[PDB]
Parts: C-alpha cells; structure tokens; sequence
C-alpha cells in the first residue's frame, strides 16, 4: 500500500519562505526518486524537479533552480520542498509523487496562498425577490466559505471570485428557509433568512 | 527451383533476434518519425546475412576477449576477440563483429573469466554503455564497469553474457535504451559502414510488423520494449533452405490451427522485414497455438486486406 | 524546452460518440503519455508510451502518434469519462505537460432560468450595492450577459462566476453581479440584465425598479 | 520425406543443455556411468524428449514469482511457464521445458519488473539443483541472492542462467555432475517421464558427445559439458519431421575445402551419435567441416575407425 | 604466476609442538584454499586438509583432526600449520600447495624431524689410497639428517658420488667419493666440505697421500 | 577412503619403449590425476581430469580409464620422464594419492669400479676403525659385496649404502663399510672387498696389506 501524505494548507505573506513536507510509506525511501510539480489555475501543469532521497543527487528545472530547494530526512521518511521570496504567482497546487512507468503515486496536494490580506469574516446578505432565493458572501479571506440550506436539492453554490485582496461568493436556492455560512478560518457561523 | 516456406513456430516458440530473449508477442507501429536500421535480424529470404546477423540466438549481445585496467580501476578494457576465440579482424565488410548489441543504452550483465595459469574462475557484475566514447567494438575495443578492481588477470580468456538493461531510476534521463538508434561501431567521430539498409512500409497504409521482447530491466524505469525484425529461427531457416525469391513480396497468413482460420495476412519482403495494413500502435492479439504459413508470391500491387 | 499544444482546448460529446484530442510538440518526442484529472483529484496517469493503458482504464481509451503529433481516443464516450486530460513528455529535459483538454457531456439544448435580485437592505448598510442575476440549468455553456442601467450598458464593476457542469442534469448555472456605491445605485430606477443564448432569438430580460 | 542433418558447422551451433555455443567434439567411454540428459534430446523424426523444448535462450532459465524466507538471503521462487501463465505439475514431463538436468550450483540473475507502476530490479542469484528445495516438478525452487530485502511478492522474477561456481576447495570439487540427474521433486524422490539412458551396444564404439565449456563463475567447477544433439539438430529434425527408414543413419564429417571425408559416424533414431574410437580423444577438426547423411544402414555396419 | 616460500627445516623433541610457515605471494592471498601435505619415505603423500585463510573455512582429514591446526596471518600473506604432540611419524616432509585443476603450486616443502636423541656434529675422516682416481670422505657418528657435502666448494660436481646415510645407534654414518684425474692428483688440493646444519657447524678436511 | 593401487611399485624402460602404469580404485571416481616427482623437487601436477596434459606435459605422454581403473602411459620413454608417479582424487573427501609408480632408465651393461680404502690415521687415534668400499657407476642395479678378513668372510659389523640412479650416466653405486675397534682392526693383516655383478662370471676384488 503505496501512499504519500503531505502537509497541509499554507497561507504565507510575500517575501516569505515555506517547507512543504512529503511524507513516504509502503516502500524503501531511498529506492526511488520524488517529483515536485506546481498547478496554477491558469497555467496547467509544470515540472519543478526531481530529488533522490538520502543522496545529493537533484536536477531542477531551469525556471526554478533558484525558488525550490530539495531537503530530506531519511529518519522520518520525509521529502522537503522550500520556495523562496513567495510572490502572488507562487500561489498554486503543489504535489509530490513517484511517478513510475505505467503508473503513478501522487500526494493529495499541498495549497499554497500568498497574500498580504489579513484574515477576514464574511459579511452575508440575503437575497430576496417555483422562487429561486439566494445567499450572498461578500469579502471574507481565504477560502473556503460552507453554504447549506438540510436541504440539498436543487442548490447551486457558484465558485468564488477574487476582489481587491477579498473573496466573493453566491448561492442559489430553488423551491422558512434559512441560509448557513460557515467560514472555519474565522471561527464564525451565520443565519440569513428571507423577508 | 526449391519453394520458399517459413518455419511452423508459434511466436512463444521463437527467440528475438536482437537480444537473448524469446519473443512475446506481435506489434505494429507508424515508423515514419525515426529510422529503422537494425542490424541484428538482417537477412534476406533467399538466406543471404546482412549486418551484423550471425545464426546463434545465444551470441547476441555477448563479447570475448581479454581484458586490461589501469592501476585500482573497476573499468576494464576487453580486446575483442572473434567468438571461436579467433583473433577478430576488423577490416572484413561488417559493421561491426557479429552479434554486436545494435542499439544505444546501458546493458548489464556477468564478466567470466578462466584462467589458463590453473583452471581458477571468476565473475562479477559488469555494465557496458554501449553509447559511450569509449565503445568501438568495430575497433575491437569495449568497456566494462564492474564490482572489482583486483580480480580479472590479463591475457586471460573472458566472456560477457547479457542479462539486462538499467535506467538510474529519474524522469530526467528515462530515454534508454533507444533501441532504434545505432551505436557509433567506431567510437566517437566516426561513421558506421556497410550496415544494412534502413526499412520502411512504402505501400499506403502499411505499417511494419514487428516481432517483440521484454527486455529484463535491472535497474530504474527502462525501455524495456525491444522489436526486432525477423525471428532468429527465420534468419537461421532461411540461411538453411536458400530459396530462390520468386518475387519481391511473399503472402503470410497467420494461422490458427485450432480452428484453421486465419487471423490476419500480411508481407514478407525479400529484402527482409514484414508489413501489415493497419494504422496506429496496437499490440495484436493472437491465439496461444497461431504461426505463420506462406502462401504465394505476388506482385507489388497486392492491397492487404486490413488487420 | 519542448512545449506541449493540446487541441481543442475544451470539447464536448453525447454518450456513445467518438472523441479525438490531439497533443503538437515543438520538438521531435519518442513517446507521449496521457494524464487524467477530475474536480478535487490528483492526476491519474492514464496512458503511456503512446499507446498502453494504466491500471484500471477502460479499453474503450486508446492512444496513437509518433514524432510531434499524438493523440487520445475514445471510441464511444461514457459520462465517467468526462475530465480534464494532460499530455506529457520525457523524451528531452526538462519534463513537460500539455495545456490540458477538458472533455464535457452533450445535453439536449436547455433554457436558463433566470433570476435577477436587487440590493439587501443590509448591505446598503453600509456602503456596498450588489445586483444578482442567476442564470441556472442551461445548455451549451456558451452564453452572454449585458447590464442595462436604465438604457444604457454598463461595463464596469461587473464579476461573472460559472459552475462545473452539473453532474446531475449535466447542464451549467452562472451568476452574474454589478458591484457599486451606495450613492450610485440610488441615481437611477429600472436595472436590468441581458442574457443572449441559443434557446431564443430574443434576448432573456429580466428586470427591476 | 528424406532425412538429412543441417549443414552446420561445429562452431555455428549451439549446446543443447546450457545457453552457450558448442565448442568441440569429443568422445569417450561411458560404461562406468549412467549417461542421461534430458535437454537436447529429440528422436530423427523430430519427437522431442524429456524436457527438451526449441529454444536456446531458455535452457536453465526460470520464471514465476517470488517469495522471501525470513531471517536469509534466499528466495523461493513458485515457477510459471514462460508466457507467465500457469504451470501444471499433472502434465507428464520430468519438469518444466528447460530446467538443468545436471547437479551443481548455477550462477546468474534474479531480475523483476513490478506491474505496480514498472520499477525494475536485478540481484546476483545462485541456484542449487541439488538442493532439497529444488523441486520444479513440484513448481518450486530456491534462490541464494545477495539482498533480503528488495524483491516484492506476486510480480513476475526471471532467473538467467550465466554459468557454474564451486568453493575453491578440493573438498568439494566434483561438481557439477553433468550425468547427475537432480531429482525433480525434492530430495528423495523418483523421477518420471525421464528420456531413456543412452549406450553404445556395437563393440568398439563410443558416445561422440558435442562438447562446450561453461562460464565459471568461482572456485574450479567442472565446465565440460557434453550434449548427445546440437540444439539445431533439434530444431530441424522437428521440422523436417522426416521418417526413420531405419534404426542407425550413417554420417560423413567431410571437409568442403578438399571434399575428402575425414571420418564417419552412426546417428541413432532414438538420438545420439556414436564413433570407432576407443578411449578420451578430443577431435580436431577443419573449421569449415560439416555433417552430411549418406545412407540408412542396419545395426550391422562396422564403422570406420575413427 | 604464484610462489609459495615455506619456513625452514625443523628438529623436535617428542611432545612439543611445531608451526610451519608459508608465505604466499603473487595472487590475492584470502581467494584461493591452501593445501597441506605429509610426506613419509616408505608412505607416499598423504593429505593433511585444506583452509581458506582469513575465513574460518577449514576441512580436516579425519586422521589429523585434532593433530593439525590452520592459522593464517592475512597482513603478511602467511599459512600457518601446527602440529601437537609430536612423536616420530611425524617425522616427514611437510608440503603446502595451492592444488589448482590444471596446474599446482608448492611450496619447497619443511623437513621435520622428531627425535629424543642428542645432536651431534660429525667426525669426518679423509679416504686416501694406500689413469683416474677415486677419493673418499668418511662422516660418521651425528646426528640428525642432514649434512651438505661438497667437494672443493663445488667446483667438483662430476664425478661425485654421496651416498645415503645409515643408522646405526641413534648416530647417522655416511661417505661420499669423487673421482679426478691421476696425472693431476695430488697436485691439486681436493678438498671435503662438510656442513651440519643442526650442529652450526661445517669443517673441512683435505685428502692426502700416504 | 579410496585407496589408490599403482602397479608396478617400481620399473625400468629404454629410450623409446612404450611405457604404461595402471592405478586401481577401491572405489569408483569421475576423474584421475597424475602427480610427477623427481627427487629432491616438489610434485608437479602432469595429467588433470583423467586425460588432460598440464603445462609442460610433452604430448608422447597420455592417460585413460574410467570407475575404477586408470592408466598413464608414454608412447615413446625418454630420459627426461625417469621419475615417480602418483596418480590422485577428488571424487571423494579425503583426498588420495598412490604409493608412486618409480620410473628408471635402461642403459647398456656396465662393469662396476672398486676402490678399497685402509682407516684413516686420525680415525686410528680414536677407538674405532672403519674400512670402507665403493662400487661406483655400475648397471643393472642388482649387486652383492663379500668382505674376507684374511680368508674368512665376515658378516657382522657390515653397513651397506646404495645411490638412486645417476642422472648423468643412468648407472648405480653402491658403499659398503665394514667398522671396527682399532685393535680388533690391528689383530689382522689383509682386508679384501669382492664383488659379484652380472657383468663378469669372475668376482672384481680389490685388497690391501700392511
């Protein structure tokens, strides 16, 4: 049972350096080589380099000899990616994995954010005219917000989008009816209702 | 005029030309992007050896000689020597001494050595990258890399037996072997000379057909899959029966004899290599029993009915 | 480098036709490899050298090409099937992937709901203003909304947000929002938003004053 | 259909018991032992024996998955046949096609390719025929490798033969035991299916045995080996598949650069070669010469001296 | 390729113990087995057994299990055999050999001679006469084997006759004769050299008429 | 343990004569080796695997056999190959050799050369006496030396002393010394050494008086 777990979630100011931990089980960690690979959004997939755990041995990208720095700890069976100097281009999906022949073994994927915003509760307002009602979350920071209605279908919660440093979001609603919004990074919980 | 035949071998039956191993199974391919010249498995149906193409199936990839090291290396230089342990001449019209590994990559295997002072035997792991500098069997010289720096003596009869190919395991250098590029038989700077022809499917909608192996991978992610063009033992019958080619084109059907129907047919050139009528890579699927069976010539303008 | 161009970029197909994607390279590659990703997945290698299939992958997928020009099939697409489909390279370093191709279902044609919701009292205290529109359950994706304040088109201050095709009724939802001052929204009266789609020849319009 | 040999040189052939080229012919008396290969056997006809199969590449190789054995180096090995499909222990042959039919510690490698995601690895193995876990009639075998620790359960492991070791000592210096069957389903129990002992019955004669020198790998093994067929008489005679008109075909060795015959054999039906000759003589032969059929005779021809 | 040098020759009291060295050279020493081997006058030879040094590898003969012991100094390329015990079978010469499959390499071998006798050195008495003559040297009453005889320090080699040795009470009695030209003799100086190793000693008597 | 029987213990050839010596096995074994022994010199392994020649193995010399009974044989004697022969095994621990085949020269008949020899006078000034007499470079090797004390023979007080074959001249020679106490030795006049050898129906005697 090969599996590899990585760290989790990074919310990091610019200018700043992070340590994204790879941690291997279900094989001889010295036996195979890592690959680093950065998703952004927009920008697809791409290569960032490879280490082989326990020797000095690492070939980097040319876009990244400079940004990523490959560590390891063979104690802790654990693979260590550092970015230096973090901009607002760094903020993507980062994975380690064995990539084989014919098959491969990808961690879940580490999240990093780089922003200078300040962490923010969401203000929420109800949206009010078969009646379609919705739920408005308006400038809160990071992601994610939880929108819930008990009921389920037919609900329809649209991604997110960026404002000035602040998220927006929306909710549609199709039928009391009562609008949760939770935010976990502000411990904060609401109720909208409809008038 | 003696008829021309195939031998009644199933695929399993039969042994790869290109390296040590038995075929496993039947592939086609588009092989318009990159040259196919190999040349091991080169000979022409009337039972003429072309290339490198000797008869034994165990020589391929194989080298003897005596071998030398300067002081404490795990390097050896071997002095190539003819297989019948024969001194090897390296200005008779060949690219290289028979059974040369005709592809570039790093293939690892056992260094033997007997020693005539006693009768006392050694051997140890050894690697020859066969795209290195320093590789010019041609030239009657190859190097090994092994596990010792005190064991081989000089002018001493040693052998090298093949058992696979290494890949050091990374994304960045996961291009090896590269079984369709040829070695520089001379070393570097050099041209290779009287090697058999490259082929191609010329007839539209053809591809080659290509009789495949695994090769062992002792190390790493390499390219395992190794093609070649005829099987040993056509090379070995053809040699044998010298049949006059009647045509440039000779009908195979590949038969299943469970059944007796046929699966597919398909061109035997004279020249030395099959086509079939099919577009794209497929690895075919065959019956565990099927082999192939000549049927006639024909002119050039045969169409193949699509496999 | 080597860079990889995947085409088209975003396609679609009804359950049981054929598809075709196809991945350029600027150089001369000696195999090509297929990935697979779906929403909130890691990658799945799907197919490698050229043309052999991962562990699990139907046989109705299979892969073709050689030199710079490879691609993808699938003989009759199924509603599992429908993602998003990286190529990658190994044959010059550094390692690449292609640009993706996102593959979506076919619907019979839908027409968007739309719903259009004026500014909360509570938002106005204090200082923001949000003109909603939803347009949900439509098909194809290819729609445009136009904001008309009182006659005019406004341009600015308008952020648009699509969903993922539903995996219910495979039809998207979009929602549209005009974002302004407190003082600006109370200078005009009747706020309406546009929605031009394929269901009619006539502009969805709804409206508020 | 006629029968004829191959025009083949010594040289251009290959031994019937082990992946290596022939090398020379030999002769010699075989009285004070049982002499019974059961690789490179095969009647005129082309009917194969004992566990003969056609190809060179497979002669002591081994395949299957692995297993490890705790607190060792070693690997049992649950043997396949060589398309990696499964292997019948019900099928009437002494062992699977292929396996050494001699006694003696072979060296080679154990490599593996792992379908998990196609890693590859190779490790120095050593096998013991005469070992009592050398059971392939069985399905099993035992490998002494060099690791404990890097080969996986349930992928497909490949054994290639490279050649023969011995401790160096004079102790334990009569292996291998080339006309020392192993016994194919573990110690202590009887072989079956097995190709006949071979023996010459005219007086005067002895075995013409096609000889090769296998690699040493260490020590001073004994590398002589002796094979009553060249694979390649084999391989035709299954393809010619031509009728035996009698019990004994008479074979000229002649050299094509004088077309003078240097001297003359019988080939029995059931397969093997005898010579005129009495006592050990290694034959020195022209490098081009070749075996050529010239009549059926009966088991009454007194054959030239040799 | 290989030479193998064997320590010198040995002279011990019944009981003691004895190690014979042999120092290989020309090969990896911890690579190949040594073999050991006792030689008897009237016995042929007779195989002791076989290690591999800086392993703990050894095979006895059953017949010297617990007689012979194998030891072995790897820094210095060095065989060691000891032998227990000694009583007068022992009395041999003991070889070590590295026995290949085609060739062999041994060592010179090690004299040993096991004796409760006192050593003696010998009396040497000139044999004179009373177209070619024959003279005589007389070496009578020592004790243990060997002496080295030689007749003008070498320079006569031919016409040379050293006869083997007899024991008579627990002392070795032996003659040797050299033959020369008359028209020469006495003319010459012919000169007997005897040497006796045990002893350290070596004495020189001339011949001369009567 | 196999016990290995060579035959003949001991025999003579002339140059060119077709030499063969056979070595029987108490039990069976799959290979013979052949050990060559001059003396003075170490074994030389001579014949490998039944019928392999070592290095330096001239190719008139060869071997055969098979289970329990081999043979070495020369198809034409020459000087160079008087020696002794061990034949030896592997097949099982422990490892053998025979008792040794010794291999002589034949030559043509030679009279023997007597020299008799009075005490010498230092020997004379000490308790004993000994009279020494040398039969040199005779053949065949068969000989008997009669000692006559003033007409009587004597017996007691006579140690004999014969060489192996000369490698130079393929003869034999052979000591006799008869020992006395000096006034045993004063209490007669002539001492006389007779020999008797195939070569001559007469006895060679050489004597002296004082």
């Amino acid at each position: 049972q090969v599996q590899l777990q990585q760290s989790g979630a990074e919310l990091m100011k610019p200018g700043a350096s992070v340590k994204i931990s790879c941690t291997a089980t279900g094989y001889t960690f010295i036996t195979y080589w890592i690959q680093w690979v950065k998703q952004r959004p927009g920008h697809g997939l791409e290569w960032i380099g490879e280490t082989l755990p326990g020797s000095g041995s690492t070939n980097y990208n040319e876009k990244f000899k400079g940004k990523a720095t490959f560590t390891a700890d063979t104690s802790s069976n654990t693979a260590y990616m550092q970015l230096s100097s973090l901009t607002s281009e760094d903020s993507a999906i980062y994975y380690c994995a064995r990539i084989g022949r014919s098959n491969d073994y990808w961690g879940q994927g580490t999240t990093l954010t780089v922003s200078s915003a300040k962490t923010t509760p969401p203000s929420v307002y109800p949206l009010a005219p078969m009646v379609t009602l919705g739920c408005l979350v308006k400038g809160y920071f990071p992601e994610p917000v939880t929108v819930t209605w008990s009921l389920s279908s037919g609900v329809h919660t649209f991604p997110a989008v960026l404002q000035s440093d602040l998220y927006t979001l929306s909710s549609s609603v199709t039928v009391t009816v009562t609008c949760n919004v939770a935010h976990p990074a502000s411990s904060t919980k609401v109720d909208k209702k409809i008038v | 005029s003696k008829p021309f035949s195939v031998p009644v071998l199933t695929v399993e039956e039969m042994t790869n030309s290109r390296f040590p191993i038995p075929l496993e199974k039947l592939f086609t391919g588009p092989s318009s992007a990159f040259v196919v010249q190999p040349q091991n498995g080169r000979c022409t149906t009337d039972g003429v050896l072309l290339g490198t193409t000797q008869l034994s199936p165990v020589n391929i990839c194989t080298f003897r000689g005596d071998v030398t090291h300067i002081t404490g290396s795990r390097n050896y230089t071997m002095n190539l020597a003819s297989q019948n342990w024969n001194d090897y001449d390296p200005t008779e019209e060949i690219p290289a001494p028979l059974g040369t590994p005709d592809f570039v990559g790093k293939i690892q295997g056992v260094l033997t050595q007997t020693t005539r002072t006693d009768g006392s035997t050694r051997g140890h792991k050894a690697t020859v990258y066969t795209g290195s500098a320093d590789f010019a069997p041609k030239l009657g010289r190859v190097q090994f890399e092994t596990d010792t720096d005190r064991d081989f003596e000089a002018n001493q009869n040693t052998k090298f037996t093949p058992v696979g190919v290494i890949q050091d395991g990374g994304t960045t250098h996961r291009n090896e072997p590269q079984q369709w590029v040829l070695p520089s038989y001379s070393g570097r700077n050099t041209h290779n000379v009287h090697l058999a022809p490259a082929v191609a499917p010329t007839f539209p909608g053809e591809q080659l057909l290509f009789f495949r192996s695994t090769m062992p991978g002792c190390s790493g992610y390499p390219n395992m899959d190794l093609d070649c063009l005829l099987p040993q033992e056509w090379v070995q019958y053809f040699y044998q029966e010298a049949a006059p080619a009647q045509s440039d084109v000779a009908l195979l059907r590949f038969v299943n004899p469970d059944t007796g129907r046929v699966l597919f047919e398909c061109k035997l050139h004279k020249s030395g290599y099959v086509t079939v009528a099919h577009t794209g890579q497929h690895d075919l699927v065959i019956p565990p029993n099927g082999y192939f069976r000549f049927d006639s010539w024909v002119n050039q303008f045969y169409t193949l009915a699509p496999m | 480098q080597i860079v990889l161009t995947q085409s088209p970029t975003i396609m679609s197909a009804s359950p049981g036709e054929k598809v075709t994607m196809t991945c350029s390279a600027s150089s001369s590659v000696d195999y090509m490899h297929w990935y697979q990703q779906k929403s909130g997945t890691s990658p799945k290698r799907w197919i490698y050298d050229t043309y052999k299939l991962a562990s699990g992958v139907p046989a109705r997928f299979s892969g073709s090409g050689s030199g710079t020009s490879y691609s993808l099939t699938i003989n009759s697409m199924e509603a599992e099937d429908a993602a998003t489909y990286y190529c990658q390279q190994w044959s010059s370093n550094p390692l690449t992937f292609g640009a993706g191709t996102k593959l979506e279902l076919k619907r019979a044609d839908a027409a968007p709901t739309v719903s259009i919701f004026p500014p909360s009292s509570e938002q106005l205290t204090s200082g923001g203003a949000s003109v909603v529109c939803f347009l949900n359950n439509f098909y194809p994706k290819d729609i445009n909304v136009k904001w008309k304040i009182d006659g005019s088109e406004r341009q600015n201050g308008v952020l648009n947000s699509w969903t993922d095709q539903d995996s219910k009724d495979s039809t998207y939802s979009m929602s549209s929002t005009l974002t302004l001052t407190k003082d600006e929204y109370e200078r005009h009266n009747s706020y309406t938003c546009e929605a031009t789609h394929k269901t009619s020849t006539s502009p969805i319009v709804k409206s508020f004053n």
